[PDB]
Parts: C-alpha cells; sequence; structure tokens
C-alpha cells in the first residue's frame, strides 16, 4: 500500500509509523461549587449609560454558558477567540462583565480595531480582545412616549480613549480660543449629549442592551470554571489528559521541577506545554509523549518469497509494545522476524550500524 | 524637604514578563522595561522634627521604586491626573498587617503623609507586602496597560552598601488590578529621613537566560550598544 | 589594506642557473569531508502532532508529505554510498607484518595500536577527540529521553517532534579496518596492490622508485636515507604535536556537524510560529474554536509548516549534493596518490 | 569570447530585476499598494490583504534564494575547475589530455 | 510599515535562514577569488631587462 | 527625470556588496604569477624560484 503496487523489489522500505494508543481519559478541574451570577448582570432593573458603562467582576464560580439564552432574547452573540459553543468545555481564570445602553447603529461600533463617537470617547475595546459582546432590542423597556433622557453618552473629548477606560468627568468641552471657565456657550459645549429613544422611532434608533463579556486567559490558577466533573489522576500511563481545559496525549510523572509559586504551567522550547500544576492538590506533573518510532520492512522479492521482517527503529527491544520468537537487538533498534547468524557475507539488505540482512532470513 | 540627585541603575529592574515556567533557556522579549545603565533619581525626604514646593513627580509609562531603609517611612503611593476631586485618583496604602487600594475622587493636600493611628468603584483589601524588615533593598515595578494595573515587587538584602549594587535580581509578580484608569502622575507617601530611587521604564526588547532552576540570572538589553545588538 | 605577501624579485639572467644542493621532506595534512548526518522527518508526526482533525486536513495536500521523505530516503542512501566509494577501494584487508623496520622509517603513529579498544591510531584518536560530535546516530535509543533535565536536551526536543537520525551503515571500526588494509598495502606494495595482487618491496626501494618517480637518482636517497628518516619522523612528530596543540584544524567537519544541528533547531524551533494563526499550540485552537474556526487556524499552520519543511528539505539537498561533490574529489585523491605516486602539481 | 562572464552579469542583473518587478503582483488582494490598503481598509480586512502580501513575497523572496543557492553551487564548481587549471597549467606542464 | 512587520514577526524564522544563506554565498565568493588567484605565497616582480 | 534601475534595487532593501580583493591586487596576483612563470618555470611552484 505504501508503494503503490503489488510486486515488491528485495530491500528496506519505510513503511509504517507506529505509536502507543491512549488508555483511557482524565478530566482536572478545580473543585469550586458556587454558581456565576449572570442573572445579576442580564435581568437587571436597569442599565447604566454607557459613558459610566458598569463593570462586575466574577469569580470563584461554576459557570453556566447555555443558560444565558433563557433570561434574555438577544441575537447579535459575536464571540472573538473562543467560540460560544466551546465555552463550557474549557475556562478562565477571572471574567468581566461591561453592561451599557447604546443605540442600535452603533452596535457595529463595539468590536475591535473600530473608531467612531463611542468607540473613540465612551467605550473602547482592545485590538486582541478575547470574549463575546451580547446585544439585544430593548425598546419596551428603555423606550418612553415623552423621550427617556435617563441614557446619556459623551459627545466631546480632548483626546481618544485607551481601551477599558471609563471617563465621568463632567468639565465644559472648549471648542474655541477663549475660555469657558466653567461656564458653557458659543464654542463651549457640555460634553454629555443625551438619547432620545423614543418607541415611535425607527428600528436602528431604538434603545439597545449591551453585555460585554470579557475573558482573561490561563495564567493564573483557574476560579472560573464550568460544568465538568473531574476524574481520578493517573500517573505512570499513556492517558488522555485534560487540565483546566488544555487538552493533550501522553504520560503523567511526578517531576522535581522548582515552580515558583505565581507559576502554574511550564513550557518547552518549541512552545508546548511539558509541565503543569495540578488544580486540586498543587503537584508538579512532567508530560511525556507517548512511546512511537518508525517501523520498516525488511523482505526479499515478492518474486522470490513473501516473508517479512520487522525493524522497529529507535527504540529498545523491550520497549516494543506487543500484543516474538526471534528478537534481535542493533543500534538501528529491534529486528523481529530475522535470525541472528554468526557468519559474515557481503551486505545483501542494509540495516545500520554494520547489520545486514539477506535471505529464512537471517540477519548478520 | 526635597533634594535630589542622579545616579547609575546598572542592571536593574528585570522582571518576569510572564508567569511560564522555562527552564534552561534564552529567551526573548519586548515589554516595558527599565534600560540598562540608566539615568535614576535619588530623592531624600527630610521634615524638621520627628513629630506625629512641587514633589509630585510624573508616571511617564512605568515606575521603577526602589528602598533602602530599614524603617516603614515609606507608606505607600498616589497616583492619578489632576488629584484634586475631578477625576478618579488610585490610592495605595500599606498598613501594618493590611493593604488597602482605592480609586476614591476624595482629594488631599499637596503635602499627602500618613498620621500615625490614621464613588470608589474599585476597592482592593489585601494581605500586606512590606515585610521585609545586611540593607534589605527593596525593588517595585509599576506599570498600567489596558486599563490594568500591575505591581511587580523583589526585597533582596544587600551588603555592599553603595547605592544600587551589581548582579541581578528578577521581580516577581505580586499584583494585578482591572481599575482602569488614566495615569500620568504619582506621589508617595510618608509616615522624617526617607531616600528612595526613581526610574523610568521604556518599551525595550530583552533576552533573558533561565538557567537550571528557572531562575532569569542573566539579561541582555538589545538597544543599549552594538554589542548588545549583535547578542 | 591587506598586504598580499612579501615583494620578491627573480635574480633573472641569460647564462645563470640556480640548482638546489640539499632538500626536506614536508609531510602536510589535508581533511576533507565524505559523508553527512542521515536525518529523516517523521511528516505527519511533525505537522500534527497526533492529531486526527489536523491529519484529515492534511490527507488533502497531496503528495508532497511523502516525497520529502522519499527525498531524505535518496540523500541517507547516498552518504552511506559516498562513503563506500571513499574507502571501500581495496579488495583485501591486507595487515603489517610484525616486525617493524621499514628501512629506519617509524609509521607507529599511524599503524593501528591494538591495546586500544577500538583499533585506531594515535593520529586517529586524536583527530576523533578533536571533533564534538553531535546527534552522531541512535545514541538515546528512545530511553534517555524519558526523564526531566534530559528531556530539555535539544536531541530530545527534536526527538518527540518526529525528527530522528538514522545510524550510518559502516561503523568507526570498519573505516578505520579500511584505513589499516590500505596503509599497510602501500606500506607493504607500493602501487602495486592497487594495480592488482599485492607485491612485496622493501620500501628502501620503494622510496628509490619514489625518488626515480620525482626526477633524482636513487643513489641519493641510499646515500642519505638515514637522514630522509630522520626527516620524516621529525614531520610527523610536528603533525601530531600541531593535532595536538591546536583543534582549529578540522574546520570543515565541525562545520558539517554545526550545519546539521543548525537546520534540525531551526525547524524545531519553527514549530512556535503562529503563522497568521491565533495559537500556535493545535490542541488550543482545537478547545477554543469550532470546527470551521478550527479547520481555518489548522490549514494556516498545515501551510506554514509545510512551506518550512519543504526550505528544510531543499537546503539538505543542495548540501548534500556539495557533499557528494567533495566525496567524489576525496575518492580521486586517494585513488590517485595512496594507490599511486601522482605527477600532477599541488 | 566573454559570453560566460556576460551571462553571469546578465543573471545577477535579471534575477534582481524580476525581483523589483514582482512588488506590482497583487496576489489576490485589493491593490498592491500596502498605504492604499492601510489607508482604504479597517484593521481586520487590513490584516487579511496584508498576510496575503507577506505570503506572496515572502514566496517570491524564497524563490529568489534557492535559484541564487543553485547558481552559487555552479559557480563554485567553475572556480574549483579553474582553481585546478591553475595549479595545473600555470604553475607546472601538463600530459594530461585536451 | 508598522502593522506589516508585526504581521511579519509571526512568520517565524525565514528572514533569518534567507539572511543566513545570502551571507553563506556573499563569503563564499570572495573564498572562490581566493583560492582561485593566491596561490603564490610571495609576489614576484619582472627584471626590468 | 529618469529614475536607475539601481536606485529602484535599492529602494526596496536589495543590496550589492563589493568584493573583498580588488582587480588592481588580482592584477597584482597575476603579475606575480606571470613574472614567476617566466623567470623560473615551475620551480616556483614547489618551493622557493
Ligand atoms: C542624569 O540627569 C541629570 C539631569 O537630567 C544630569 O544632571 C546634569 O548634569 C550636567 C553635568 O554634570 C549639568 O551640566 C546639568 O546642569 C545637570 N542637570 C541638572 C538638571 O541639574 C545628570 O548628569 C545625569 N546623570 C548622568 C550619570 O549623566
Ligand atoms: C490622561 O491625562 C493626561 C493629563 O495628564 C492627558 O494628557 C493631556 O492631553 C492633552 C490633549 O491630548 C494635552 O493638551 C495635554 O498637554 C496633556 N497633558 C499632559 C500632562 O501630558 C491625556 O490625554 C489623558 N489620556 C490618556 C489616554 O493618556
Ligand atoms: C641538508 O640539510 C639537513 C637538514 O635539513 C642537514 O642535516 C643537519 O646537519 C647538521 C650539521 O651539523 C646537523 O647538526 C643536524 O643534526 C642535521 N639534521 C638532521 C635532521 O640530520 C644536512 O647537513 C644538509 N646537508 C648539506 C650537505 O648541507
Ligand atoms: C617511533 O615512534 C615512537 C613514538 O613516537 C617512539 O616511542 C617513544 O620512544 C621514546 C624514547 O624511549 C619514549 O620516551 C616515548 O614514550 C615513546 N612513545 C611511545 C608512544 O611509545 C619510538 O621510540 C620510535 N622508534 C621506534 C624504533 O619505534
Ligand atoms: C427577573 O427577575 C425578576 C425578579 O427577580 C423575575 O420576576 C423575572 O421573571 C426575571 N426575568 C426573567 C427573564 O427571568
Ligand atoms: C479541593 O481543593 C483543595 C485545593 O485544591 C484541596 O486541598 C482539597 O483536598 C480538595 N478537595 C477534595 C475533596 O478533593
Ligand atoms: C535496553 O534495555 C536494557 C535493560 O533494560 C539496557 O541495559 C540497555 O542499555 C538498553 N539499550 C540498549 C541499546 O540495549
Ligand atoms: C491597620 O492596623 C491596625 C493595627 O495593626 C488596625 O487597628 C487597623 O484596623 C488596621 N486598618 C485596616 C484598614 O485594616
Ligand atoms: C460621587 O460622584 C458624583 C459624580 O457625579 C458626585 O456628584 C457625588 O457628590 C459623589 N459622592 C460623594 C462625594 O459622596
Ligand atoms: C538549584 O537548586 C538546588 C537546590 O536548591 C541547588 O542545589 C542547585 O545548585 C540550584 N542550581 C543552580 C544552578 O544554582
Amino acid at each position: 500500500c505504501t508503494l503503490k503496487s503489488f510486486t515488491v523489489e528485495k530491500g528496506i522500505y519505510q513503511t509504517s509509523n507506529f505509536r502507543v494508543q491512549p488508555t483511557e481519559s482524565i478530566v482536572r478541574f478545580p473543585n469550586i461549587t458556587n454558581l456565576c451570577p449572570f442573572d445579576e448582570v442580564f435581568n437587571a432593573t436597569r442599565f447604566a449609560s454607557v459613558y459610566a458603562w458598569n463593570r462586575k467582576r466574577i469569580s470563584n464560580c461554576v459557570a453556566d454558558y447555555s443558560v444565558l439564552y433563557n433570561f434574555a432574547p438577544f441575537f447579535a452573540f459575536k464571540c472573538y477567540g473562543v467560540s460560544p459553543t466551546k465555552l463550557n468545555d474549557l475556562c478562565f481564570t477571572n471574567v468581566y462583565a461591561d453592561s451599557f445602553v447604546i443605540r442600535g447603529n452603533e452596535v457595529s461600533q463595539i468590536a475591535p480595531g473600530q473608531t467612531g463617537n463611542i468607540a473613540d470617547y465612551n467605550y473602547k475595546l482592545p485590538d486582541d480582545f478575547t470574549g463575546c459582546v451580547i446585544a439585544w432590542n430593548s425598546n419596551k423597556l428603555d423606550s418612553k412616549v415623552g423621550g427617556n433622557y435617563n441614557y446619556l453618552y459623551r459627545l466631546f473629548r480632548k483626546s481618544n480613549l485607551k481601551p477599558f477606560e471609563r471617563d465621568i468627568s463632567t468639565e465644559i468641552y472648549q471648542a474655541g480660543n477663549k475660555p469657558c471657565n466653567g461656564v458653557a456657550g458659543f464654542n463651549c459645549y457640555f460634553p454629555l449629549r443625551s438619547y432620545g429613544f423614543r418607541p415611535t422611532y425607527g428600528v436602528g434608533h431604538q434603545p439597545y442592551r449591551v453585555v460585554v463579556l470579557s475573558f482573561e486567559l490561563l495564567h493564573a490558577p483557574a476560579t472560573v470554571c464550568g460544568p465538568k466533573k473531574s476524574t481520578n489522576l493517573v500517573k505512570n500511563k499513556c492517558v488522555n489528559f485534560n487540565f483546566n481545559g488544555l487538552t493533550g496525549t501522553g504520560v503523567l510523572t511526578e517531576s522535581n521541577k522548582k515552580f515558583l509559586p505565581f507559576q502554574q504551567f511550564g513550557r518547552d522550547i518549541a512552545d508546548t506545554t511539558d509541565a503543569v500544576r495540578d488544580p486540586q492538590t498543587l503537584e508538579i506533573l512532567d508530560i511525556t509523549p507517548c512511546s512511537f518510532g518508525g517501523v520498516s520492512v525488511i523482505t526479499p522479492g515478492t518474486n522470490t518469497s513473501n516473508q517479512v521482517a520487522v525493524l522497529y527503529q529507535g527504540v529498545n527491544c523491550t520497549e516494543v509494545p506487543v500484543a516474538g520468537s526471534n528478537v534481535f537487538q542493533t543500534r538501528a533498534g529491534c529486528l523481529i522476524g530475522a535470525e541472528y547468524v554468526n557468519n559474515s557475507y557481503e551486505c545483501d539488505i542494509p540495516i545500520g550500524a554494520g547489520i545486514c540482512a539477506s535471505y529464512s532470513i537471517i540477519a548478520y | 524637604t526635597r533634594t535630589q540627585s542622579y545616579t547609575n541603575s546598572f542592571t536593574r529592574g528585570v522582571y518576569y514578563p510572564d508567569k511560564v515556567f522555562r527552564s534552561s533557556v534564552l529567551h526573548s522579549t519586548q515589554d516595558l522595561f527599565l534600560p540598562f545603565f540608566s539615568n535614576v533619581t535619588w530623592f531624600h525626604a527630610i521634615h524638621v522634627s520627628g513629630t506625629n514646593d512641587n514633589p509630585v513627580l510624573p508616571f511617564n509609562d512605568g515606575v521603577y521604586f526602589a528602598s533602602t531603609e530599614k524603617s516603614n517611612i515609606i507608606r505607600g503611593w498616589i497616583f492619578g491626573t489632576t488629584l484634586d476631586s475631578k477625576t478618579q485618583s488610585l490610592l495605595i496604602v500599606n498598613n501594618a498587617t493590611n493593604v488597602v487600594i482605592k480609586v476614591c475622587e476624595f482629594q488631599f493636600c499637596n503635602d499627602p503623609f500618613l498620621d500615625v493611628y490614621y464613588n470608589c468603584t474599585f476597592e482592593y483589601v489585601s494581605q500586606p507586602f512590606l515585610m521585609d524588615l545586611f540593607k534589605n533593598l527593596r525593588e517595585f515595578v509599576f506599570k498600567n496597560i489596558d486599563g490594568y494595573f500591575k505591581i511587580y515587587s523583589k526585597h533582596t538584602p544587600i551588603n555592599l552598601g553603595r547605592d544600587l549594587p551589581q548582579g541581578f535580581s528578577a521581580l516577581e509578580p505580586l499584583v494585578d488590578l482591572p481599575i482602569g484608569i488614566n495615569i500620568t502622575r504619582f506621589q508617595t507617601l510618608l509616615a522624617g529621613a526617607a531616600a528612595y530611587y526613581v526610574g523610568y521604564l521604556q518599551p525595550r526588547t530583552f533576552l533573558l537566560k533561565y538557567n537550571e532552576n528557572g531562575t532569569i540570572t542573566d539579561a541582555v538589553d538589545c538597544a543599549l550598544d552594538p554589542l548588545s545588538e549583535t547578542k | 589594506t591587506m598586504s598580499l605577501g612579501a615583494e620578491n624579485s627573480v635574480a633573472y639572467s641569460n647564462n645563470s642557473i640556480a640548482i638546489p644542493t640539499n632538500f626536506t621532506i614536508s609531510v602536510t595534512t589535508e581533511i576533507l569531508p565524505v559523508s553527512m548526518t542521515k536525518t529523516s522527518v517523521d511528516c505527519t508526526m511533525y505537522i500534527c502532532g497526533d492529531s486526527t482533525e489536523c491529519s484529515n486536513l492534511l490527507l488533502q495536500y497531496g503528495s508532497f508529505c511523502t516525497q520529502l521523505k522519499r527525498a531524505l530516503t535518496g540523500i541517507a542512501v547516498e552518504q552511506d554510498k559516498n562513503t563506500q566509494e571513499v574507502f571501500a577501494q581495496v579488495k583485501q584487508i591486507y595487515k603489517t607484518p610484525p616486525i617493524k623496520y621499514f628501512g629506519g622509517f617509524n609509521f607507529s603513529q599511524i599503524l593501528p595500536d591494538p591495546s586500544k579498544p577500538s583499533k585506531r591510531s594515535f593520529i586517529e584518536d586524536l583527530l576523533f577527540n578533536k571533533v564534538t560530535l553531535a546527534d552522531a546516530g541512535f545514541i538515546k535509543q528512545y530511553g534517555d529521553c524519558l526523564g526531566d533535565i534530559a528531556a530539555r536536551d535539544l536531541i530530545c526536543a527534536q526527538k518527540f517532534n518526529g525528527l530522528t537520525v538514522l545510524p550510518p551503515l559502516l561503523t568507526d571500526e570498519m573505516i578505520a579496518q579500511y584505513t589499516s588494509a590500505l596503509l599497510a598495502g602501500t606500506i607493504t606494495s607500493g602501487w602495486t596492490f592497487g594495480a592488482g595482487a599485492a607485491l612485496q618491496i622493501p620500501f628502501a626501494m620503494q622510496m628509490a622508485y619514489r625518488f626515480n618517480g620525482i626526477g633524482v637518482t636513487q643513489n641519493v636517497l641510499y646515500e642519505n636515507q638515514k637522514l630522509i628518516a630522520n626527516q620524516f619522523n621529525s614531520a610527523i612528530g610536528k603533525i601530531q604535536d600541531s593535532l595536538s596543540s591546536t583543534a582549529s584544524a578540522l574546520g570543515k567537519l565541525q562545520d558539517v556537524v554545526n550545519h546539521n544541528a543548525q537546520a534540525l533547531n531551526t525547524l524545531v524551533k519553527q514549530l512556535s510560529s503562529k503563522f497568521g494563526a491565533i495559537s500556535s499550540v493545535l490542541n488550543d485552537i482545537l478547545s477554543r474554536l469550532d470546527k470551521v474556526e478550527a479547520e481555518v487556524q489548522i490549514d494556516r499552520l498545515i501551510t506554514g509548516r509545510l512551506q518550512s519543511l519543504q526550505t528544510y528539505v531543499t537546503q539538505q539537498l543542495i548540501r548534500a549534493a556539495e557533499i557528494r561533490a567533495s566525496a567524489n574529489l576525496a575518492a580521486t585523491k586517494m585513488s590517485e596518490c595512496v594507490l599511486g605516486q601522482s605527477k600532477r602539481v599541488d
């Protein structure tokens, strides 16, 4: 199948690559018990104004993200970095919820890389944002026939706004050469305008409620982790493992690595996680890959015989994962199916480091 | 009540850029670092008696603070832009068994001090960090990136007795705060014989050397000279 | 400004000649590379890190992942072909008689010492020690990489990504046996063992043959035999003193070892690049994003790692062509200078 | 008579002229001008077009470097032959035919 | 261009290995010239007649 | 008024390095080889002329 032919000539062929299959799966999560209060974020009486957008810190609880669809009818669920259906598998350190009310034609300003009025003066998102933006129409809750003036937004500011900064100052913006001295007038504007938010307005000018879930990636020990039960710890066996949302396959051993107390992961030259800290017992576990290697086939021509010797490259002959009669140990690895002989001939089929094979199949 | 001197910094102010263990590797990073052999400023604050001007300094993208005082004259810091009840003002106070961090808009006088035995969108009460009671040099790094206040700390005893000594000392990360404040000026707090060193961070690329035990024992500043650029 | 050399003027005249009245015997050292490291790359494991979702998308990228392995197999075959062509030029393994009086010439520093565990000469041991071998073959044997500090070694880090090193076909003991057979045949016969069957001849008459070849009558040898033998012994001692003192003579072999290590280190360190994706970890990408976005980022990483692998294979092919040219040159050197006397200048 | 040396000069000029003329290609982007892309598009779309241009120009540079490596190998072989001819014909007398 | 340079930094060590290959070629050209022409130890000069 | 191709190459980061051995020094090597060959034959290729 490798040579794509029905007739094989005499020689050694690099055919396969063997690998030890994983035995079982291990999940390891911190033993937190509380539930994250997303109901207080979403199901509220009223939301704060955008220039005073409200920030709530969510930590030390189990977060279920499939319950959010129940108590809020949203359609704008734009998630950057993390897919919203994968929020329950992996888990973060700390969550932040930024709640405000914005007009329907400005929801597109709540995105990384966007500038405008609100994205430059009221609420700015970083370009490396890892989070979700949730928006829903709230015309029936924020629309008054006499005009709702309880929602205010900044229109004038001397400079742009750095990401995740609140500016609730009320100083008069000076648009002229003369100083305002705290008195508004010509070229002296109050920088805090207010929306109308009438129910008779067309859609796109109707009020909308926005909750931005800002996620903090795994650098500290994790405090917010969703529903996934943690299994028992298995060492010295090739298993699949899950550590706070980090998935891998390998052998977990005890390590004498000296982690400083602020560290959680330990990395390699090729930017692969090879050392972990157990979130339930603070054990310094080392990750090695499972046993693998190359499989070469030493055969004569199929016109002569159909007998096959197998060379496992690199492994020791005690490392071969059986379930053999003739087993020989060469510097190239383990030779199975070829009987070693004490004689010496010319090299027919080369193997490596002075060992050759020839047609039973003998190795000399 | 204020005396300014200028001195060298040598190779000081190196901190861990992340919480990832690396052992026996040469890692290239780019962050707000204190440049090598920079010009740090020595401040002497002297009061007329041991009872019960404009010394406000600019922030300028991170501050490396250093102190060799045995007693706890230095108690905390004030960060902000205007600091006259017109905007948010970060206040860090170090108690004997507590640390308090606020962003309350209430202002103080032009000469702030902590008397003996003496709206707010963020509040942070925690275990304090000033246990370093040789000369017991204390180094701190404050920076503000993307609405996050990062405080790095280190406490190393020194024996040379000549200002900031030669050698390397990595600063471990201590405090991260999601306060989200504009900072351009800062000041210190006193309980007078205080003496402290101030340096300013710049965006620099460093090459850090992680040894067998995963400690940053050596570093190279890439923009110092062509030899280190070649390195 | 550099100096070209010391200025000289030949005292030319139409009736004046300069004739030498004495001589010296100069033994010089020339180093030629023959073979290099026989690397092998596990293509699928290097690209995907044993991931089924990555491998299914890797199956849509044709036969690059097999033709790179075919090219590396051809390079690994022609390395052993080069070594066989250079060294296996004698049909029978000759050996020196136990009496070692070759007309006063001392060959003890180049003939093998049986007291050593590997039958190599003193100069051969010096040349083996002066080159620091890195990635010599299958020395770890997949058993030295299961530690903690030993896992930090670069050979284990490149070993866990599917980048292995095949051992050479001829061991150093067999190469030393070839050089010992060639040396014993040359000393005991001259060029007759290269022309056909070995014909014995005393070394004094062999040196008389060589001087008559270069245009000097044999009575110069037969009246200056002790002086010529002392000059040859002093030159051999000077070579062994220079090889014991200066370690910078073997530049080409150390450059071959350094290039073969540096290519694998660069290929391993190319795994940390994002290549425009959100992360360089396929498990992190598959855990974070959905199926379609995971397919997009996995495809970006597959394209970047495939380009890096093709760059490595092209560089190895060019270096293999250069090594094969040097090995053909060295085989010509041995056939025309060890097995005979050369009239070609320099 | 000097067509070999003229071909060396012409190849070294042409391999740089092609590399200069390859900067006007779009490689599937909206434009081949980087400042035009940055002035027209916003961050994400501009990043997509800049990534396309980076991939195309990197592939062109790698092709140039590979061709220069092959040409350097050929010139090195010719220089080795010239050094052998200098050592044998000039510094001595050669019995080798032709 | 700062944005193009920041996007180019994610592509790895392609620039470093290309510059290394070109530097090796540039050294090899001078090595070829030296090994072709510098085959004499002393600069001889002809007699005036 | 007319832009040069070498200027267009140099404005896009492509540069040509000068050779280490200049043409006068190459001519000095060839002059030394010629004078040695004329005044000594092959004897300057094996030792002193
Ligand atoms: C650090 O900076 C200060 C000022 O920024 C330097 O002090 C100056 O020193 C020069 C020469 O001694 C004087 O001419 C200036 O008048 C000083 N400036 C001030 C404001 O006093 C100081 O020299 C710098 N340190 C080093 C090591 O160069
Ligand atoms: C943070 O506050 C500082 C004030 O300290 C602001 O800096 C001022 O910016 C205006 C216009 O950009 C200038 O006219 C002033 O001269 C600046 N003052 C100083 C002391 O530099 C700054 O714009 C604010 N915002 C940010 C994001 O830094
Ligand atoms: C030719 O040269 C050799 C050495 O190159 C000369 O041999 C040396 O002669 C001196 C004369 O006193 C001795 O002290 C040395 O011990 C000799 N050296 C060796 C290695 O034997 C030789 O004499 C020269 N012949 C002529 C005719 O000048
Ligand atoms: C041939 O060379 C060997 C090695 O140089 C000579 O052996 C040395 O002899 C001296 C004189 O006694 C000793 O001091 C050294 O220790 C010996 N070295 C070794 C490696 O054995 C030997 O004498 C020379 N001559 C003959 C005839 O063999
Ligand atoms: C919000 O909470 C109130 C009382 O806390 C409850 O009556 C109401 O049904 C909740 N809304 C939703 C959508 O669950
Ligand atoms: C819960 O976690 C803590 C800290 O990780 C640990 O000390 C404790 O043993 C855990 N409890 C159980 C039942 O595993
Ligand atoms: C294989 O295993 C044995 C014992 O487990 C060990 O002594 C030996 O060094 C290993 N390696 C080889 C190449 O035999
Ligand atoms: C500070 O410490 C004193 C005594 O150590 C204590 O009485 C006081 O309550 C503390 N203050 C705070 C805010 O913790
Ligand atoms: C809180 O801040 C607001 C800002 O508008 C201010 O009006 C109010 O007086 C403050 N409350 C105090 C100082 O108690
Ligand atoms: C690492 O720590 C151990 C134990 O503290 C110590 O013996 C060893 O010397 C340390 N390594 C270095 C390089 O200092």
